[PDB]
């Protein structure tokens, strides 16, 4: 809520990932912070599984409900850190009412 | 030293066996350019033919002898039939793919590969 | 807080704008580099100092579960304040 | 034409170094004064056979294969290398 | 204690009985006998006593497993035999399984039991397909998963995860060409190994 | 059985040495008890209490660290006793343990996390709230989150005992118990990575390494290490084809566990100052990018237009054995033999002839087994960081009488200082001396010669100098023959491997002579340059990076790392070593060999290899060690040597010789990738500042 | 009958399928691993690992990648013997370099030694 | 969303947009990496 970014580097999203669709590249920011230079998740090798999100420990990466994002080439899908993030401000009043609804079972 | 054979006691019948399937090779060429369109010719395949069994040709294992006349009775077959398409008979020439040179100026000129 | 190159092009938070001479910049010819302009550094740097009693405080994101693990941050130092490793936040002993 | 460099390659504990463990413990250093600017490198290894080079002025090298030799024949060889 | 899975001591010792009975029936193939934790017979033979052996399992009276599970193969590539082909039988009269184990390397073939079980006909495909195991008196041996041009046997331990070629449409030639595989990615090996031992039920002696 | 006392570990029934603890007794059978701060290399704690274990009929557990096995004891490690022993003590650091594993360093690194997973609970009763540290700021190397700290005093054992500073210890007692320093410093020495290794938990983490990599991502390729005549084996853990980070390996002939802090941190400068493509004067005369065939071409040209002794070759530090041959053959076919070194070694008498002239001829093992040592001119602390710890772990513990010639220097143990004078040389030579009676009364005697004191101008007079002190000492003592005397600790990793090769040492010949065409084998350290070179002289600078030689070059051929090239190296012991590729030169970076043999046949010279198995033939052929990876093989002929010597006559000089390595700001910087690093910089920087 | 005499080296370079290119010019390097300095744990030493020879791993001009060029990268293999491992080599037709294992020196180890009366050992904190 | 509205952030966008596939406002990927190597400067003085 203060606007910092949940993500912390850690790579266990990554680590956990089936499909190896995610790449975490990080380095410690200027203010000495623990923090991601490179996200890419590479939706056209993602399969759609959540280990990510169910083994992120600070609820960093989430799999919100768009799945209207069809697209014309096969680039748009290669998502990096700007384009996640972009998806995490546009989609952030249903994603934690989503995540509200719904932490008590997980 | 004591080893099992599979189908030939020592070299000879191996390569009599490996006569048998270049006779067969040799021989279906000319059917296969016809049947399936090929763009070559029926010199250059059996050119080609003659070029997999010499890259073939260095070993002395009659195990191994039999086990190469075995999968080259499988290809044949599905050449025989037309299981294989022209492309995977097409694959035999490597049409595409430009070939490494062999020399030491031109493998050091691009790439640190040996 | 978004930058332009003298190129032109945006600089993103880790700032990893094309140079010049760079020919990666036809894949934004035609169309745009998206940068997110909510810059979590400034955004974590325009949060206030949090005043609290104790010289160990506890962390949490703001939830019991939507946060972060719970840590707990030292203030001994009275020049410095303790920044909790998981969100940016900041914490003061009030010492008065 | 020309001697560039000597190298004498031996073993420490073999039978067939004898001689040139001899030939290096005896008159080595009577060598090294008479031509004192010509490389003589010793090489002592674990199981190698005894091998003279004789580096000359384009590169060129002559190998002596001398295992199972004797200190006055090493010597001989080693001064037919000297002068030709 | 409700997180471990009862043992069944009946049932492990009915199958020990039967091993029992196996090995001395036919002493001239079995090399060894085992019963798991699991409760599963494990029997291992001598690779010339497979159509024997799998005919005394398929009809012998006391030991009816006429119905052919799993026919697969392990590479473990350290062992001087470096497949292991493992069939798995069911017995529907006496509800049992057993599973049948035995050798093979690249130059030794084993005798197939399609006169035996006719599902061992794509199952012996599929192991000289994956393998590279040949099976003698196969009727059409041939591959049956990998492509039809396709060179060696992918189930292998060192064979590549990635192959050695992939296909794209070319243009010029107006085919599907193979090519030198060049990944963009480069697949990640990750080594998710810790260094401390997790059972010692299974430490080896030192060499 | 003869001083062999049986002992059963469930059962099984090894037989160990009076004296040997439950842990070793383990080991020995197989079975690794858990730890966390006992370290083989380290003397014994027993505070950690995580290798508890029952013994049978006895009714308390005894920690396998500390207690010797007595007779017919029946260690029982898998008992329900010790398993509950084992669960209670983790759950007891995990109670005030931070949960901070994914912020943290030891990610799958992490002896408490593996630990935990493998013999600890899966829940936690801890209902109360955990402590917390402050944190220190012990330098620009180690940093230190000191709330995760378990209070196992490893860094503390290891900086008393092994780095020998006495700079940290525990503060305070009961749980508010802290380790550091109590005051505000600067823990700054050689081998202080370690303490990042040896730190189970991620309390000591790498500030360079900070948050870039986790290890199942790195790919571990175990390489030997350059910039340090030790010649200490390394891991190189790159991921995604980029160097991450620089870890020990284990050789307990070498370097044991640990690593220096210079070729832990040095690799920062493998990714500035890069030479990737090969370039070429102008006609403005500024250096610009060409291509492999333009640039190969110029120099073929010129080596054509250039007979013998006009075309001649400067060698520098990180220089391969296979480069060495390549360029030494392609000089011999054009007949050149001007193949010098950067550093001097002195050529009179069996200079460069007998191999035991210039090696350790005894070896760190030796250093090991020795019982004095004479240390002549070196600064061994930072020459050979490696050589000196062993030289303290000899000193801790077989008792080693350690006396210095030269400059007092800063040596961690406590030395007799004879004296700043080479005249001390010939006095004990003679016998006058407090220690010649030392040397009379020792038995296993063991000298050691700086390459940096050979490197004055009477280097060859300080050679003979000591070359007649050993013959005096080992006429004196009872030697057994088997037993050197006689070593040379070098600091260049090329060197030993170069004069393995036949290279002249020095570039006196150079100053003799002066080429009219040179090559420079990352000769960065500028013995030669333009002013006492004639006015063309045609430059080529084949190396990685753009220190000294690259600016002065007509051509620049960028050659590989030693992170990149798969190569061969020889330490100062006469020991050679292969490292592999852990990734591959940027940019149009070539390996160097491969550079010198394209060259050649560019040019008409018929390099006889073709790949790398057939330069390593040509090092066999050359010399044939240089292939005996790994192999200590001993010389001889130390008696032919010294006499020669001794017919060589040279006067020493009156100046008290010095080493250039008087302070760990000296260190930090000593070759091209050190000063192009960054993290020296920082390194220099804190040092520097008060 | 059914035994014959073969005197060869057992070669099924040409029956693996591998092109000539990743089986003649490729070194594989044979090796118990070191232990990871970061743990004490010892658990993945003791099994003999081979490995190939790294190649070229360059950069994806779109997105940053690692891209390769040869599939022997990850190609670790578990052998429960040196001489194992050497013979699946020679068979296979890989040049291999073999380095013996590196096992830890026993080492004298005594708690008492830490409060010496007159040797060098004696610590001044615990 | 007119009885119960969402948490209003700062950072949460105030305008909505729809698919921008095929449209100048695409998305593009990139490398985030600063490129990690760092080449050399040759002298601008010539020689010495
Ligand atoms: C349309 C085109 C498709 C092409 C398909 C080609 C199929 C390739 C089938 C491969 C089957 C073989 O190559 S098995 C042959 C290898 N046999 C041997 O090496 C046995 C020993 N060989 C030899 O001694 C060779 O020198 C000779 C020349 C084969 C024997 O002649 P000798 O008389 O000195
Ligand atoms: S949902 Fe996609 S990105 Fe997440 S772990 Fe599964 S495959 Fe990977
Ligand atoms: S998204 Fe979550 S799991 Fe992935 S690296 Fe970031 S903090 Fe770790
Ligand atoms: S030191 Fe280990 S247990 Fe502690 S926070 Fe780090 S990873 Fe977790
Ligand atoms: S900082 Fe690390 S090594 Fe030192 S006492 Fe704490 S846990 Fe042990
Ligand atoms: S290892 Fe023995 S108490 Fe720590
Ligand atoms: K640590
Ligand atoms: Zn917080």
């Amino acid at each position: 809520p203060s606007g910092e970014e949940r993500c912390i580097a850690c790579k266990l999203c990554e680590a956990i990932c089936p499909a190896q669709a995610i790449t975490i590249e990080a380095e410690p920011r200027a203010d000495g912070s623990r923090r991601t230079t490179r996200y890419d998740i590479d939706m056209t090798k993602c399969i759609y599984c959540g280990f990510c999100q169910e083994a992120c420990p600070v609820d960093a990466i989430v799999e919100g409900p768009n799945f209207e994002f069809s697209t014309e080439t096969h680039e748009e899908l290669l998502y990096n850190k700007e384009k996640l993030l972009n998806n995490g401000d546009k989609w952030e009043a249903e994603i934690a009412a989503n995540i509200q609804a719904d932490y008590l079972y997980r | 030293t004591s080893v099992k054979p599979i189908f030939s006691r020592d070299l000879n019948e191996a390569k009599r066996r490996v006569r048998e399937l270049y006779r067969a090779w040799y021989r279906e060429v000319p059917n296969t350019v016809h049947l399936m369109q090929l763009d070559i010719t029926v010199k250059q395949g059996r050119d080609k033919v003659r070029e997999m069994f010499m890259k073939n040709a260095h070993v002395t294992d009659p195990r191994v002898v039999d086990l190469l006349v075995i999968k080259g009775k499988m290809e044949l077959q599905e050449t025989i039939k037309v299981w294989k398409q022209r492309t995977h008979v097409m694959r035999f020439f490597h049409e595409t793919e430009t070939p490494r040179p062999k020399d030491f100026l031109s493998k050091f000129y691009m790439g640190h590969d040996p | 807080g978004v930058q332009v190159s003298p190129s032109g092009e945006k600089i993103t938070h880790t700032g990893q704008v094309y140079d010049e001479k760079d020919y990666r910049r036809v894949r934004f010819v035609d169309r745009q580099k998206e940068v997110n302009e909510n810059f979590a550094i400034d955004l974590i740097a325009q949060q206030p100092v949090n005043e609290v009693e104790h010289r160990i405080i506890a962390c949490d994101g703001g939830g019991g579960a939507l946060g972060h693990p719970k840590v707990y941050i030292n203030l001994d130092k009275e020049t410095k304040t303790g920044t909790c490793g998981y969100c940016g936040l900041q914490f003061k002993q009030h010492h008065h | 034409l020309g001697l560039r460099e000597i190298r004498v390659h031996l073993c420490q504990r073999s039978p067939g170094s004898q001689g040139v463990r001899d030939f290096i413990v005896q008159r080595y250093v009577e060598l090294k004064k008479a031509h004192p600017n010509l490389p003589i490198l010793i090489r002592e290894c674990s199981e190698v056979q005894p091998k003279l080079w004789a580096r000359y002025a384009f590169g060129q090298e002559k190998t002596v294969s001398l295992n199972n030799l004797s200190a006055d024949e090493v010597t001989r060889a080693m001064q037919n290398v000297l002068s030709g | 204690r409700p997180t471990v899975r009862p043992r069944s001591d009946v049932t492990h010792k009915q199958l020990s009985a039967f091993g029992e009975y196996v090995a001395e029936i036919l002493p001239k193939y079995v090399q060894q006998v085992q019963v798991s934790c699991l409760d599963e017979l494990e029997i291992c033979i001598h690779p010339d006593g497979v159509i024997p052996t799998l005919t005394f399992l398929r009809d012998h009276t006391n030991a009816q497993f006429k119905s052919l599970a799993d026919l697969t193969a392990v590479d473990v590539p350290t062992r001087q035999n470096r497949f292991e082909i493992v069939y798995n039988l069911l017995s529907l009269r006496f509800n049992s399984r057993i599973r049948v184990k035995t050798y093979a390397d690249e130059l030794t073939p084993i005798d197939s039991i399609v006169s035996v079980h006719i599902a061992a006909n794509w199952y012996e495909r599929e192991v000289w397909d994956m393998f590279g195991v040949f099976f003698f008196n196969h009727p059409d041996l041939r591959r049956i998963l990998t492509d039809y041009g396709f060179e060696g046997h992918p189930f292998r331990k060192d064979f590549p995860l990635t192959g050695y070629v992939e296909l794209r449409y070319d243009d010029e030639v107006k085919r599907v060409v193979a090519e030198p595989v060049e990944l963009a990615q480069e697949f990640r090996k990750f080594d998710l190994n810790s260094p401390w031992e997790a059972f010692p039920a299974y430490r080896q002696p030192p060499e | 059985a003869s001083n062999l006392i049986e002992v059963f570990v469930d059962g099984q029934s090894v037989m160990v040495e009076p004296g040997t603890t439950v842990l070793q007794a383990c080991e020995k059978v197989g079975m690794q008890i858990p730890r966390f701060c006992y370290h083989e290399r380290l003397s014994v704690a027993g505070n950690c209490r995580m290798c508890l274990v029952e013994i049978e009929k006895a009714p308390k557990v005894v920690a396998a660290c500390a207690m010797p096995v007595m007779k017919g004891w029946n260690i029982l490690t898998n008992s329900e006793k010790s398993k509950k022993a084992r669960e209670g003590v983790m759950e007891f650091l995990l109670a005030n343990h931070p949960l901070d594993c994914p912020i943290c360093d030891q990610g799958g690194e992490c002896d408490l996390q593996d630990q935990s997973m493998m013999f600890g609970s899966d829940r936690s009763r801890f209902l109360e709230g955990k402590r917390a540290v402050e944190d220190k700021n012990i330098g620009p190397l180690v940093k230190t989150i000191m709330t995760r700290c378990i209070q196992c005093t490893r860094c503390i054992r290891f900086a008393s005992e092994i780095a020998g500073v006495d700079d940290l210890g525990t503060t305070g007692r009961g749980n508010d118990m802290q380790v550091g320093t109590y005051i505000e410093k600067m823990f700054m020495s050689e081998l202080s990575g370690n303490v990042i290794d040896i730190c189970p938990v991620g309390a000591l983490t790498s500030k360079p390494y900070a948050f870039t990599a986790r290890p199942w991502e790195t790919r571990k390729t175990e390489s030997i290490d350059v910039m340090d005549a030790v010649g200490s084996n390394i891991v190189v853990s790159t991921r995604t084809g980029e160097v991450m980070r620089i870890l020990p390996r284990m050789h307990e002939d070498i370097n044991e566990e640990w690593i220096s802090d210079k070729t832990r941190f040095a690799y920062d400068g493998l990714k500035r100052q890069r030479l990737t493509e090969p370039m070429v004067r102008n006609e403005k005369g500024l250096l610009t990018y060409t291509s492999w065939e333009d640039a190969l071409s110029r120099v073929a040209g010129m080596l054509q237009n250039f007979e013998g002794n006009a075309v001649a070759a400067i060698a520098g530090g990180l220089v391969d054995a296979e480069a060495l041959v390549a360029l030494k053959d392609l000089l011999n076919k054009v007949d050149s033999d001007n193949l010098c070194t950067e550093e001097i070694f002195p050529t009179e008498g069996a200079g460069t002839d007998l191999r035991s002239n210039y090696l350790l001829n005894t070896t760190i093992a030796g250093v090991e087994e020795a019982d004095v040592v004479l240390l002549v001119g070196t600064n061994p602390r930072f020459e050979a960081p490696l050589f000196n710890a062993r030289i303290r772990k000899s000193w801790l513990h077989n008792d080693l009488k350690v006396a210095l010639i030269g400059s007092p220097v800063d040596l961690t143990y406590r030395y007799d200082h004879l004296g700043d004078s080479p005249k001390i040389l010939q006095d004990i030579a003679s016998g006058r001396h407090s220690f010649c009676e030392v040397l009379k009364d020792a038995k296993k005697p063991m000298v050691v010669l700086g390459s940096s004191a050979l490197q004055r101008d009477d280097g060859a007079a300080i050679l003979v100098a000591v070359s007649n002190m050993v013959q005096k000492i080992r006429v004196t003592t009872g030697v057994a023959a088997e037993w050197k005397v006689m070593n040379i600790l070098h600091r260049i990793a090329s060197q030993v491997a170069a004069l393995d090769l036949g290279y002249k040492p020095g570039v006196e010949a150079i100053r003799k002579n002066p080429p009219k065409m040179l090559f420079l084998l990352g000769a960065d350290g500028g013995c030669i340059t333009r002013q006492d070179l004639p006015k063309d002289c045609f430059i080529v600078y084949q190396g990685h990076h753009g220190d000294v030689g690259a600016p002065m070059a007509d051509v620049i051929l960028p050659g590989a790392a030693y992170t990149e090239k798969s190569a061969t190296y020889v330490n100062t012991e006469g020991r050679a070593q292969q490292t592999k590729v852990a990734v591959t030169p940027p940019g149009l970076a070539r390996e160097d060999w491969k550079i010198i043999r394209a060259l050649s046949e560019i040019a008409g010279i018929t390099l006889p290899y073709d790949t790398l198995d057939q330069v390593r033939n040509r090092l066999e052929e050359v010399s044939p060690n240089l292939v005996r990876y790994d192999d200590i093989e001993e010389t001889n002929y130390f008696q032919q040597a010294s006499e020669l010597a001794k017919l060589v006559n040279q006067e020493v000089l009156a100046d008290p010789l010095v080493p250039p390595q008087l302070t760990i700001k000296d260190f930090y910087m000593t070759d091209s990738i050190s000063r192009a690093s960054q993290t020296m910089a920082k390194c220099v920087k804190a040092v520097t500042e008060g | 009958t059914q035994l014959i005499t073969v005197d060869e080296k057992l070669d099924i370079t040409t029956l693996t399928g591998v092109p000539e290119e990743h089986i003649k010019t490729r070194k594989v390097r044979i090796f118990v691993p070191a232990r990871n300095n970061m743990q004490s744990g010892v658990n993945n030493t003791k099994k003999w690992k081979m490995e190939f020879d790294t190649r070229e791993r360059w950069e994806n001009p779109l997105m940053g990648w690692a891209s390769t060029a040869d599939p022997l990268s990850n190609m670790v293999l578990t052998f429960s013997a040196k001489e194992d491992a050497i013979a699946f080599a020679e068979k296979n037709g890989w040049s291999y370099d073999v380095e013996e294992k590196k096992v830890p020196k026993p080492k004298s180890k005594s708690y008492g030694a830490n409060f010496s009366w007159n040797k060098r050992t004696r610590v001044s904190t615990k | 969303p007119t009885t119960n509205p969402p948490t209003a952030r700062k950072f949460i966008w105030t305008n909505h947009k729809f698919n921008v596939s095929a449209t100048p406002e695409q998305y593009v990927p990139y490398s985030t990496t600063r490129k990690k190597i760092h080449e050399w400067v040759p002298p601008s003085t010539p020689y010495k």
